[PDB]
C-alpha cells in the first residue's frame, strides 16, 4: 500500500471499532440493492425482490460476514495485499467468474456503510485513507485474472 | 429513470438536509479533494485549504443547484439547462469526475443523516445523482 | 444526441461494412477477450479459442443488432427495447464493459475501413456506440 | 506492465514502422475532435471549430509531434516508465493542471490510429500488447499527481 504511517494508524484504529458481522451484512446487502445487477451471482440465496427481502436474507448476511472477514484479515497484510489475496483472486476468476468491477462497487458501498455508522468520526482524512485501502484490495483481488 | 418512489425518497432526504445543504456542499468538496486529488486540477485558482472561503462559497453554489434539481425532479433537463451549458462549453470537466463528487455527496449525507440513510434511500439518492450527472454532461458533444 | 451529420456518417460507414458485419462482430469480440480479459467472465460457457464457432455465431448476433440500430437510427430505444430488457434482467453485464466492446468495435472498423475512418466519422461512430450502450443499459435500475 | 517478451517484441517491431511526426498529429487532432472537452487546454492554439480546423492546425500538429516524441522515448524504457515520465508527471499536475483521464483518452485514440494505419497487421494479439503499453504510460504520467 501507499499508506502513510498516519494513514495506516487511522484505518487500523477505526477498524478496531467495527462489528464485522453487522457491517458485512449491511455492505453486501446494500450492494445488491443499489446495484441490482450484482444479484446475478446469488440466485440460490432466495428472494432479493425487495430491499427488505435483501437486508433480511440470512444467506446474504452470512456471505457478507464471510466477505468482510477475509477483508478484515487483509488489513493485517496491508504491505502485501497481492500475496494475501492471490488464491482468492484465482478462485474469483477461475471458479466464480466474478467481474472485478464488482470489487470496486463493494468498496464504495463499504465506505458509505462506515460513514453511516461512525458519523462524525468518519472525517475527510479518514475516508481518504479508506478509499486507498478499498482500491488496493480491489486491485489485489483482480490481479490474477487472465 | 427515477420512479415515483425514488422521487419521494429524494425529496424526503433533501428535506432533512434543510439549512445545512451549504455546509454539506462544502464538506462533499473537501472529501472529494482529499480522496480523489486528481479532481483538484479543475480548481487551480482556488485556495483548497481546510475552511477556505472559496470552497465554502462553492459548496453553497453546488448545494443550491441540487436543491433546485430536487424541486424540479420532474423537469431536470430544463431546470439545469444553463448549468449543462456552462459545464459542456466553458468548464468542460471530464465526465468521470461527476461520479467522484456524487460518491462524496452520499458519504456526507450518510454521515449526517443516519436514520434517513436507509438502503432504499441510498439507492434512490445514487440514481438521482446519476441523473443529475447525465444532465450536466448531455451537451458535451 | 446524434446530429443529422452523425446519422449520415454512421449510415455511410456501416453501409460499407455491408456483408462483413458478421465477421467484424467476431473480430471485435476476440480483440475484447484478448485486451480486456475480465470480459471473459461473462462467457464461461463459451469456447473462446481462435476460430470458435460460438464466437462466430455470437459476433453475428451482435452485428445484426448494430445493423438493426442503424436501420432505426431515429427510434433506437424502441428498436432495441428487447435487447435492453435482456441485458438488464438476465445477462446483467456491468455497465463498464459496454465501453470496452465499443472500443474494440472502433478498432475493428478502423482496421477494415481505412478510407472511411476519418476524424469526423470516428467521432460520429463513437457517439453512436455510446448511445447504443446507453439504451442497452437504461433499464438496469 | 505485464509485458511478455513476445509482447514486447511485437510492440517494438510495429513501432519501427511508425512515422511519429505524422501519428502524433493524427492522434492529438483526433482527440480534440472526438472528445471536444479536451480542447480546454488549447485555447491559445486558435481555431478548433471544425475537424479540418483541428486536423490542419499547425499548432496541433507541432504539439502532437512533441507528445508522441516523449511517448517514443518511453517505449525505449518500458522497464522504467515511472522514472522516465516523472518530471513530465510533475509538470502536467503542478503547472498544466491536466486531469490524468486525458492520458487514457489519448491512449485509446492512439490505438485506433495504429489500427487505421496498419490494417490487418494490427492483430488482436498486437492490440492487446499496445493496450498494456498505453495504460502503463497513462499510469506513469499520473504517478506524481497529488
Ligand atoms: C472485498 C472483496 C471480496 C472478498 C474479500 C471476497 C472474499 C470471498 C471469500 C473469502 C469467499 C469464500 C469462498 C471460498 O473460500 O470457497 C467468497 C466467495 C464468493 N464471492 Fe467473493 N469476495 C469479495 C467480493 C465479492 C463480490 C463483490 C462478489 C459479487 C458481487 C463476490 C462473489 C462471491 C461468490 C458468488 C462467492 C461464492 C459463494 C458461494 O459459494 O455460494 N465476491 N468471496
Ligand atoms: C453534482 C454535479 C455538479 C453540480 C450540480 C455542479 C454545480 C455547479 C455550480 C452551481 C457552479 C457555479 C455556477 C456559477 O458560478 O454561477 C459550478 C461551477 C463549477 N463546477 Fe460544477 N457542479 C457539479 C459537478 C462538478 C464537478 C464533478 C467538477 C470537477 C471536479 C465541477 C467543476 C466546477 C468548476 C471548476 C466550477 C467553477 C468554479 C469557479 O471558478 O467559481 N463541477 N458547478
Ligand atoms: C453494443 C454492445 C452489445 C450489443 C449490440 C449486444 C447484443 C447482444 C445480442 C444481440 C445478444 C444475443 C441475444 C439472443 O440470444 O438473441 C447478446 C447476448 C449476450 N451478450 Fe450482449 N451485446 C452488447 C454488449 C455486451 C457486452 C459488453 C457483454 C459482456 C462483456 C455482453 C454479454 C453478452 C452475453 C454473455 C450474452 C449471451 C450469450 C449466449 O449465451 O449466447 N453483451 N448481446
Ligand atoms: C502520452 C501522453 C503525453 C505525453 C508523453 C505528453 C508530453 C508533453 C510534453 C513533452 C510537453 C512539453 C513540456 C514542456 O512544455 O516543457 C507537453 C506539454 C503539454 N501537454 Fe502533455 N503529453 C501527453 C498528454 C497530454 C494530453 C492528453 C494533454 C491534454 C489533453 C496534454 C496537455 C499538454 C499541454 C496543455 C501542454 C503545454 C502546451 C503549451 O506549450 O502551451 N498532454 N506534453
Amino acid at each position: 500500500m501507499h499508506l502513510t504511517p498516519e494513514e495506516k494508524s487511522a484505518v487500523t484504529a477505526l477498524w478496531g471499532k467495527v462489528n464485522v458481522d453487522e457491517v458485512g451484512g449491511e455492505a453486501l446487502g446494500r450492494l445488491l440493492v443499489v446495484y441490482p445487477w450484482t444479484q446475478r451471482f446469488f440466485e440460490s440465496f432466495g428472494d432479493l425482490s425487495t430491499p427488505d427481502a435483501v437486508m433480511g436474507n440470512p444467506k446474504v448476511k452470512a456471505h457478507g460476514k464471510k466477505v468482510l472477514g477475509a477483508f478484515s484479515d487483509g488489513l493485517a497484510h496491508l504491505d502485501n495485499l497481492k500475496g494475501t489475496f492471490a488464491t482468492l483472486s484465482e478462485l474469483h476468476c477461475d471458479k466464480l467468474a466474478v467481474d472485478p468491477e464488482n470489487f470496486r462497487l463493494l468498496g464504495n458501498v463499504l465506505v458509505c456503510v462506515l460513514a453511516h455508522h461512525f458519523g462524525k468520526e468518519f472525517t475527510p482524512p479518514v475516508q481518504a485513507a479508506y478509499q486507498k485501502v478499498v482500491a488496493g484490495v480491489a486491485n489485489a483481488l483482480a490481479h490474477k485474472y487472465h | 429513470v427515477l420512479s415515483p418512489a425514488d422521487k419521494t425518497n429524494v425529496k424526503a432526504a433533501w428535506g432533512k438536509v434543510g439549512a445545512h445543504a451549504g455546509e454539506y456542499g462544502a464538506e462533499a468538496l473537501e472529501r472529494m479533494f482529499l480522496s480523489f486529488p486528481t479532481t483538484k486540477t479543475y480548481f487551480p485558482h482556488f485556495d483548497l485549504s481546510h475552511g477556505s472561503a472559496q470552497v465554502k462559497g462553492h459548496g453553497k453554489k453546488v448545494a443550491d443547484a441540487l436543491t433546485n434539481a430536487v424541486a424540479h425532479v420532474d423537469d431536470m433537463p430544463n431546470a439545469l439547462s444553463a448549468l449543462s451549458d456552462l459545464h459542456a462549453h466553458k468548464l468542460r470537466v471530464d465526465p468521470v469526475n461527476f461520479k467522484l463528487l456524487s460518491h462524496c455527496l452520499l458519504v456526507t449525507l450518510a454521515a449526517h443523516l443516519p436514520a434517513e440513510f436507509t438502503p432504499a434511500v441510498h439507492a434512490s439518492l445514487d440514481k438521482f445523482l446519476a441523473s443529475v450527472s447525465t444532465v450536466l454532461t448531455s451537451k458535451y458533444r
